[PDB]
RNA sequence: CUACCCAUGUCCAGGGUGAAGUUCAGGUAACACUGAAUGGAGGCCCGAACCCACGCACGUUGAAAAGUGCGGGGAUGAGGU
RNA sequence: AUGAGUAGCGAAAGAGGGGUGAGAAUCCCCUCCACCGAAUGCCUAAGGUUUCCUGAGGAAGGCUCGUCCGCUCAGGGUUAGUCGGGACCUAAGCCGAGGCCGAAAGGCGUAGGCGAUGGACAACAGGUUGAUAUUCCUGUACCACCUCCUCACCAUUUGAGCAAUGGGGGGACGCAGGAGGAUAGGGUAAGCGCGGUAUUGGAUAUCCGCGUCCAAGCAGUUAGGCUGGGAAAUAGGCAAAUCCGUUUCCCAAAGGCUGAGCUGUGAUGGCGAGCGCGAAGUUCCUGAUUCCACACUGCCAAGAAAAGCCUCUAGCGAGGUGAGAGGUGCCCGUACCGCAAACCGACACAGGUAGGCGAGGAGAGAAUCCUAAGGUGAUCGAGAGAACUCUCGUUAAGGAACUCGGCAAAAUGACCCCGUAACUUCGGGAGAAGGGGUGCUCUGUUAGGGUGCAAGCCCGAGAGAGCCGCAGUGAAUAGGCCCAGGCGACUGUUUAGCAAAAACACAGGUCUCUGCGAAGCCGUAAGGCGAAGUAUAGGGGCUGACGCCUGCCCGGU
């Protein structure tokens, strides 16, 4: 079975990396949210 | 010619190929080639805009002018080739400077032959002229309307055009299908045949041979549900529900005439 | 770079003090040294001629007492030769 | 993950089957034709790796939120990753 | 709590003797018997993040105990000029100065630069610890870069030399198929080395065991494959032209670029059966899926790019080119697992995981069956051998009566040889069917071939002889066939995870739209798909190869 989850990391951080949420204007929300709520690891 | 296969398999049962008689080489120089991203539909939307279309077998371009835009240099030609990405061969002339370009081959040239892309060359089949120094009653083709872009109007193998009168700014031209055209008479185009002849006749027989030509398959019309086509459902094979069969997009597709009505070239046309 | 601001500890293990009699010394460097760093380093604190620097650098160790999850600071080695017939150093 | 698609490398144990040609001999005014040898094309055949789920059996608070067992269909191209 | 000490204890061979310890079916030893071995074995990506190492600890973590460990504690463990990735290039794709003058945002447009699974490139062979090793060490090399220098030669304004983000060549490309050349490896075949001649009858050498070697680099040499060369002239390669490019003559083998290997070095070493030491260390045969190599030929679907390279001048130019010495050469990746008990699967879950290596005997085989190197006994057991359940094994007489139905199961298989119907689109159908001979020993180191100079090795055709059992591909394992019938022509594809087809696809037919800024599409503009295309082309609908065919109705839409 190949499972739904294949893990290669230049394929996550180049989707959910630090840089690849800020490439827009809706990038910086899911940051924004992601530092006023209190979280510690905040990229991916 | 048009060569035949024995069925070996079902496979090869009606298959006809050409037998290439007329490509000698099989050499295209590295100074004329070119890449070419296979696109199949989509850009930077990513989106398929053109159905059935993607991966056949990969492809090198040939670069070829159009426009015989060099004036008064004697050639010569030296090699025919094999083209992939159309349906004509195309010959690799060698002018006296030096300047390798390629053609489109017409039926009944030769290796050796000479051909005059000049203003006031002698009407051969394989020359370039602007129109006003051509007459009535010949054989022309890589018609142009812009005048000095480049061959444009009949271009594939197997054609021809006509030329049918000169008024002075306007020419009249009769291309395939019948149609006539006013063209700018300070447009160049060649003279001849285009040089398969027999492209048309060709019984592809497989369906990989005619994928490999970069062609995905057509689902039909009646096939699809519902929403993704509107001639769908239905309890099976059901028919045309609609009336007038429509396209998968909101239009119909029988008679159905699609030129701009208000298009900018009407004083061109004279027939359809 | 200031000299003695380069190193910080040098390493006590069976593997220092086998090298020690092969003329060879193990230093703990920081994170950034370069290795031409190294080399002028020792030359300019000591003066003995240097055959050559050799740099690992290991990862942290996942060490937890109690409850809390730390993990160890990297720490990048430095193993350096010295020329025949050149100063020993403690 | 998957659905196609884009550039890019990569893999497929062996055996069979034998066309288009080619050459020679014969044959014809000369091409048609004929027989040998050669040559080896094929969404060609049988069958592993490898894909793939048809047929039963086992499972079903299962070894496993879709498997294993005994066999099966493709396996040099519309192929597999 | 209940079910109840009831289901389950996650595929697999151990048993015994010593040792440890309070305690041990399990832990550690030795002994044999076990199991895989185109993988349950070695390397190495993806990822995992300390699990690797040694030394203690058993409260929990193991579907069980447990002295043990992938667990908990304190220490310890990865070394590079070279390859793996950077300072080398580039496609896919993306990021994108301006500019395209966008209900705010914002897709991002060339320039330019990211981005490798590609191209490019300098290094291997032997030891070594409890963990690293084309990095440490010992040997032996190269690679660019720099002269504190030493020798050379040439030249400082026709003045040697450099060679560019410019020009050109070259890098530079696919699929099948088959010789040829060489090689890892394999045989122990001969010869040699070392060890042993046994007590179960026999066998002193007529026997048995094990070992029968070595690069990179350098120097030569080479199977071959390519490619005509010379000389003049130039509307070209944005300028420049000696280089290309063409155009004319002159010669038709030479030359070049190329290279797998070969031999000499390397080796006055290092390995090496064996007891820190160390012998012989040859020849023959077999023979690739790797190498010459996309090299050749053939087919058609017409098979990346740019930079190292090499050359041309522009331009740079007073000290350079060549050689030798001396010298410099950075960061990451490096442990350990990597068909797995260290990853994805909630777990120490019978699943999945790209790539390189891939042993012998029979065999065409990477099939199968035991086996090598090497790895494993896999985490609940012992004891009665029960109804029942399943995978399995046999059944005399009977053969589809069973049943929705020959579902299931047996039956057939191998290679050689004989023989093959209807129909046929002449390709097939066909391995149709239907039967037959296969073992061992002797004529035989065979007829004959390969190989070699012979010597010897491999390949083993047919027969004659004869012995054997019921049998003779004795094991494993590799078609069940024949008659018709519709439906789909066909190989192909989907209902991941109920439903593989009679559905879709398909070649071909076919009516119609569409003259190039096509039509159609994305979708309110752009922009650059269609297409570096142009009616023998491209969207759309309708049917489904081929063969015979496709008639009537324009009133309503």
């Amino acid at each position: 079975m190949k499972r739904t989850f294949q893990p290669n990391n230049r394929k996550r951080s180049k989707v959910h990396g630090f840089r690849s949420r800020m490439s827009s204007k809706n990038g910086r929300l899911v940051l924004a949210r992601r530092r006023r709520k209190g979280r510690k690891v905040l990229s991916a | 010619a048009i060569k035949k296969y024995k069925p070996t398999s079902n496979g090869r049962r009606g298959m006809t190929t050409s037998d290439f008689a007329e490509i000698t080489t099989d050499k295209p120089e590295k100074s004329l080639l070119a890449p070419l991203h296979k696109k199949g539909g989509r850009n930077n939307q990513g989106k398929l805009t053109v159905r059935h279309q993607g991966g056949g077998h990969k492809r090198q371009y040939r670069v070829i002018d159009f426009k015989r835009d060099k004036d008064g240099i004697p050639g010569r030609v030296a090699t025919v080739e094999y083209d992939p990405n159309r349906s004509a061969n195309i010959a690799l002339i060698n002018y006296a400077d030096g300047e390798k370009r390629y053609i489109l081959a017409p039926k009944g040239i030769q290796v050796g032959t000479e051909i005059m892309s000049g203003p006031e060359a002698d009407i051969k089949v394989g020359n370039a002229l602007p129109l006003i120094n051509i007459p009535v009653g010949t054989v022309v083709h890589n018609i142009e309307l812009k005048p000095g872009k480049g061959g444009q109007l009949v271009r594939s193998a197997g054609t021809s055009a006509q030329v049918l009168g000169k008024e002075g700014k306007y020419v009249l031209v009769r291309l395939n299908s019948g149609e006539v055209r006013m063209i700018l008479s300070a447009c160049r185009a060649s003279i001849g045949q285009v040089g398969n002849e027999q492209h048309e006749l060709i019984n592809i027989g497989k369906a990989g041979r005619s994928r490999w030509k970069g062609i995905r398959p057509t689902v039909r019309g009646s096939v699809m549900n519902p929403n993704d086509h509107p001639h769908g459902g239905g309890e099976g094979r059901a028919p045309i529900g609609r009336k007038s069969p429509m396209s998968p997009w909101g239009k119909p597709t029988l008679g159905f005439k699609t030129r701009k009505k208000k298009n900018k070239s009407d004083k061109f046309i004279v027939r359809r | 770079k200031d000299p003695r601001d380069v190193l910080k500890r040098p390493v006590i293990t069976e593997r220092s003090a086998d090298l020690m009699t092969e003329k060879k010394y193990t230093f703990e460097v920081d994170v950034r040294a370069n290795k031409t760093e190294v080399k002028d380093a020792v030359e300019s604190i000591f003066g003995v001629k240097v055959d050559k620097v050799n740099i690992m650098n290991y990862k942290g160790k996942s060490k937890r007492v109690g409850r809390y999850t730390g993990m160890t600071s990297r720490r990048r080695k430095a193993i350096v030769k010295l020329t025949a017939d050149s100063k020993e150093i403690e």
